[PDB]
RNA sequence: CCAGGCCUUGACAUGCUAGGGAACCCGGGUGAAAGCCUGGGGUGCCCCGCGAGGGGAGCCCUAGCACAGGUGCUGCAUGGCCGUCGUCAGCUCGUGCCGUGAGGUGUUGGGUUAAGUCCCGCAACGAGCGCAACCCCCGCCGUUAGUUGCCAGCGGUUCGGCCGGGCACUCUAACGGGACUGCCCGCGAAAGCGGGAGGAAGGAGGGGACGACGUCUGGUCAGCAUGGCCCUUACGGCCUGGGCGACACACGUGCUACAAUGCCCACUACAAAGCGAUGCCACCCGGCAACGGGGAGCUAAUCGCAAAAAGGUGGGCCCAGUUCGGAUUGGGGUCUGCAACCCGACCCCAUGAAGCCGGAAUCGCUAGUAAUCGCGGAUCAGCCAUGCCGCGGUGAAUAC
């Protein structure tokens, strides 16, 4: 096991932190750790709708969270409705200015947690592992984009030597640091013990 | 007539750092320019993998650059106008006297 | 003389003072 | 050591069942977990049981032996050599 | 009336100043033989003076900051040698082949996570 | 001792030398950056994810 | 981990039944603590409420049921992350061609390069993951900006850039420029190779980041995740003590040395990167000292850590198991901490061991490198750090 984090090796470049905020050294923590807390309870809820990037920026005791997702109606509610049911549950853990928005996805298959996320799901639903990646990448490029590669780990099909299969199409420059890169990683719970999931998505490049 | 400018992000600071000092500029009068302190830096360094392996590791950093301006001859259609300012998320201000 | 406390170069060593590296 | 400037550390609850016993005339037998203590003048005669982590070890204590600690009269290790 | 190249060497940097006179040299308000004694090297950063026959010509107010005594002086022979180039342009001939304009990037190299220093490594026992 | 021990190491205890530092993320006891509450396993993968505020690789 | 004393919806989550009252704070008995026993004190809402009184449910307590909990086993069921060969020049794919077929071809061949690097050739023609580039640090110059940083000039100067005054210079920190075999001679079919110039920089400029398909049924169920197997008044949990620090021995990585190119004392220089509001602590005083009592500045280019050290000047030692070396122990103190017996660091008086350059064997480094010198940081109450991650000072020998 060797290669590097694509999305880690490219802050500052091409991709941006979810969390854009200053602190000194006395309070960094307990924000940071709210992030924390925040993120995993709008993934233990909005996983459904189809999280995609969950961004946090923060002044002075107040904060805006900006959720990226596939279906914004499942996110927003009955008119207003379930968009706000969050509010006052965020708005309880944070107890400050909770402002919940919720940003349109331009497509799911372009979207690397999303490709992956599926993919998942579909392994854990007894489907054709081998197959199954190959659909992935070939949604993906369908759309236009530039290249992609997607890989599974583990016990395919309950096989009991655990197995490493992946599939590929178009360009994956990972060494490029001018060439965009959408990562995303899911993990597939099942009866047999659980599998990785790794989607690498070439947009095109800077 | 002090302002400190403080971020994690040198091109959101410049931008906020430039602009603050045009708004100044602007309703008068004096701007001593955006003069850039020395940034303090906290690098983490640790061991790669989760077990053993002590003889590889990685290198984080975290930069808080500083910048600060002088707005000397004050008129305060200034002391107003900067209550309303556009100064983007990752980035603080401090304002002395 | 660097392991030996009652010097100098002794207490350089330690980072510490005393008589023989006075502050 | 001990910093001069403050106590001579005894572990309060102990210190008591010594002079309880003075008044009373001593001496029964004292199951202890005071090896953080020190041996203090009042305890002299008495014949302390010493919590090694193991067993309550018997120590009766002399004029001689009275500014050290409990636990040094009590062994944590069993050693025989070896071969 | 003054005369001034930039000089440097690893962390030091010499600010010099060249202007006619008996050859007085200054460092820090000190006589350059004061801040300088014993130091051998010391006298061959006065040496582009000597390529275009400047001994007496010059004195100098100097200061120095960063590095060590002789980081510090190389510094010096290179600012007192840069001086020279603006003072007079014709100057350029007999200071190349000497190599006295040109500063060296030769730094103390990063200390590597897996070594004792930059470059050398743990000791190791095969069998 | 496991689950026990991350809960034993929130409340205050019986003297306050006894107070030591475990990762808020997986309860790591060794290796806490007091900075980020993390351990340095956390801190790389929270990191590599672009979850930590103006954290990025260090290359000189 | 072990000894002893203890707890049973349980140190913890999400639910229901019912009892108290909700909640929270203060003490008490007992015991090593845990625990077990106990003595206090007042609930909002929204409500029939001048009235006994009644609940909902923010929450604590209590008898149960779910269920908790396990660093218990399996890295030979796993995800993730890492080591590794290897920064090595490689590993493949599409189509076509070849072979009954595994497969070959391309990817071999000439040359060139740090490289499947580029060129030339060819039943091959392209495509991909790698190489390189794009990103960071450093070396030159520029634009912009001038305090807390700098002071070239002038003027004040209590003699300190201290004040006026200035951003020129050093700097700080962002945006650019620049290097490309681009020019010359030449050898070459070409790609390139030797040399020359300009230039701070020359032929990848120095270092960094970055690690192909795979290998090791490699490493980690003990960071976390997770199938499964296993335990349930206990393989869970709470505590007090002890162990992880043992010692006939063997090995690995290190520190300090055996000395004069050295040891010691006094006076005296020149770094960098960092770090710091129950934090760093200028300065003053008590102390041989560690430290202790005062007390100023600094959310820090302002104030502090802070002395850098090897170096320089002078003086002593005079070849000795020593004024080398600083282990071992005796005695006395400071501090951190509830607590330094096991088992912390530091200071002082005394003690002053081995060791005279290391058997067979064996390690690192190709230049600002090795060697030598000090400084900081993470962890962190203190610290067993001589470890690790960095930073500058001085600065080689050698490659036929
Ligand atoms: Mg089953
Ligand atoms: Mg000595
Ligand atoms: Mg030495
Ligand atoms: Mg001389
Ligand atoms: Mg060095
Ligand atoms: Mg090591
Ligand atoms: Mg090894
Ligand atoms: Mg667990
Ligand atoms: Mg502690
Ligand atoms: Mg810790
Ligand atoms: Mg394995
Ligand atoms: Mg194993
Ligand atoms: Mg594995
Ligand atoms: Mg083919
Ligand atoms: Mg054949
Ligand atoms: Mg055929
Ligand atoms: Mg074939
Ligand atoms: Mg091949
Ligand atoms: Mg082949
Ligand atoms: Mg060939
Ligand atoms: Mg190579
Ligand atoms: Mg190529
Ligand atoms: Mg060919
Ligand atoms: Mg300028
Ligand atoms: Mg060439
Ligand atoms: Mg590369
Ligand atoms: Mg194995
Ligand atoms: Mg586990
Ligand atoms: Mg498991
Ligand atoms: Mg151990
Ligand atoms: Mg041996
Ligand atoms: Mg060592
Ligand atoms: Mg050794
Ligand atoms: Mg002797
Ligand atoms: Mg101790
Ligand atoms: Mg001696
Ligand atoms: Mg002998
Ligand atoms: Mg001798
Ligand atoms: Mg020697
Ligand atoms: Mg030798
Ligand atoms: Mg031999
Ligand atoms: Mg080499
Ligand atoms: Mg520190
Ligand atoms: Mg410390
Ligand atoms: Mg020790
Ligand atoms: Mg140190
Ligand atoms: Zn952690």
């Amino acid at each position: 096991g060797n290669k590097i984090h694509p999305i880690g090796f490219r802050l500052g470049i091409t991709r941006d932190w979810e969390s854009r905020w200053y602190a000194g050294k006395k309070q960094y923590r307990h924000l940071l750790l709210e992030d924390q807390r925040i993120r995993g309870l709008l993934e233990k809820e909005l996983y459904s709708a189809g999280l995609a990037r969950v961004d946090i920026e923060r002044a002075a005791d107040n904060v805006a969270v900006t959720v990226h997702v596939a279906k914004p109606g499942v996110v927003i509610g009955r008119g207003g409705e379930r968009i706000r049911v969050l509010r006052e549950e965020l708005a309880k853990l944070t107890g400050k200015n909770v402002a919940l928005n919720v940003q349109e996805v331009q497509n799911p298959n372009l979207s690397a947690p999303l490709v992956a996320q599926r993919v998942a799901e579909q392994i854990e639903r007894r489907f054709a592992v081998r197959r199954a990646i190959k659909q992935a990448v070939q949604r993906v490029m369908e759309s236009g984009a530039k290249g992609a590669k997607v890989i599974v780990s583990g016990r395919i099909g309950g096989a009991e030597q655990a197995r490493t299969e992946w599939a590929a199409q178009g360009r994956v420059p990972l060494h490029t640091l001018r060439a965009n890169i959408d990562y995303g990683f899911a993990l597939a719970r099942t009866t047999y013990g659980v599998l990785g999931v790794k989607a690498y998505i070439f947009l095109g490049e800077v | 007539i002090r302002i400190k400018l403080r971020g994690f992000d040198h091109k959101t600071l410049d931008a906020s750092a430039q602009k603050i000092v045009e708004a100044a500029r602007r309703s008068g009068a004096q701007v001593s320019g955006p003069i850039p302190l020395p940034t303090r830096v906290r690098r983490f360094t640790v061991i790669r993998g989760p077990f053993k392996h002590k003889d590889s590791r990685e290198h984080f950093e975290l930069r808080t650059h500083n910048r600060l301006v002088d707005i000397i001859n004050p008129n305060r259609k200034t002391i107003e106008q900067l209550m309303t300012l556009d100064l983007p998320t990752g980035v603080e201000i401090e304002i002395k006297t | 003389g660097k392991g030996d406390r009652r010097t100098r170069r002794g207490k350089i060593w330690r980072g510490t003072y005393g008589k023989y590296r006075p502050r | 050591p001990r910093s001069l400037k403050k106590g001579v550390f005894v572990d309060d609850h102990l210190l008591e069942k010594v002079l309880e016993l003075n008044a009373k005339g001593e001496k029964r037998l004292i199951k202890t977990w005071s090896r953080r203590s020190t041996i203090v003048p009042e305890m002299v005669g008495h014949t302390i049981a010493v919590y090694n982590g193991k067993q309550h070890v018997p120590v009766y204590i002399t004029e001689n032996m009275v500014g050290h600690k409990l636990g040094e009269f009590a062994p944590t290790r069993t050693y025989r050599g070896h071969g | 009336e003054q005369y001034y190249g930039t000089g440097r060497r690893k962390e030091a940097v010499a600010r010099v100043f060249l202007r006619p006179g008996n050859g007085k040299v200054t460092v820090n308000g000190q006589d350059f033989n004061e801040y300088f004694q014993g130091l051998v090297r010391a006298v061959a950063a006065l040496e582009p003076l000597r390529a275009v026959d400047a001994l007496g010509h010059f004195d100098a107010y100097i200061t120095v900051r960063g590095g060590g005594k002789s980081g510090q002086i190389d510094a010096i022979k290179l600012g007192i040698a840069r001086a020279l180039v603006q003072y007079n342009p014709d100057y350029r001939a007999k200071l190349k082949p000497l190599g006295f304009l040109t500063r060296d990037a030769r730094v103390v190299e990063r200390k590597k996570y897996g070594k004792h220093k930059a470059r050398r490594a743990p000791q190791y026992s095969k069998r | 001792a496991r689950k026990a021990l991350i809960e034993k190491a929130k409340r205050t205890p019986k003297f306050k030398v006894r107070a030591y530092t475990r990762c808020v993320r997986c309860g790591r006891a060794r290796s806490v950056y007091r900075f980020f509450g993390l351990c340095r396993i956390c801190l790389r993968e929270l990191a590599h994810k672009g979850q930590l505020p103006g954290v990025r690789k260090a290359s000189w």
